[PDB]
């Protein structure tokens, strides 16, 4: 238990699934943001040329 | 013709001055999501304990 | 000790830092390759347009 | 000019194809690197235990 509290993680299965799902969703959303930046940069290049 | 293209260039400059910021923010968010996945792994470990 | 057998990973310290180095440089190399591919694709779109 | 246009079309096709190959490669590498980081965490845990 002292080890538990030194790491301090609440270690409840429900919170575990929720946190992991949220971080995965944020991974995907951020990938979407990077892709969006890529396409808009493509547009910048096209228009400039 | 001369007046059209300069304005178009300035609009594109604005758009690029948005894209670069989205890009930097996206990279920082990538690091943040890596850290979040690390936290997920900590919770995963805490499950067995 | 039974848990050590269960995990099965030999997990030597030398192997430890070596593995982390390998995989981290691998991550960054991946990211760079992805960026290069994106750059080339953007060039190709330029040419087509 | 028609012959130059056709030739550029050919070159574009070739480059686009090879870049599609590289994109697939990058995605596979992404999966590999996810597994890699997982392994790193495993090794650290083995150290501590």
């Amino acid at each position: 238990l002292q080890e538990m509290k030194d790491i301090g993680v609440q270690a409840d299965a429900n919170a575990e699934m929720r946190a992991r799902e949220r971080r995965d969703r944020l991974h995907e959303a951020l990938s979407v943001n990077r892709s969006r930046v890529n396409q808009l940069e493509k547009q910048i290049a096209f228009c400039e040329a | 013709s001369h007046k059209q293209l300069a304005t178009e260039q300035y609009r594109h400059v604005e758009m690029a001055r948005e894209l670069a910021e989205q890009s930097g923010a996206s990279s920082d968010l990538e690091t943040d999501h890596q850290a979040a996945s690390d936290h997920l792994n900590l919770v995963q470990t805490a499950m067995r304990q």
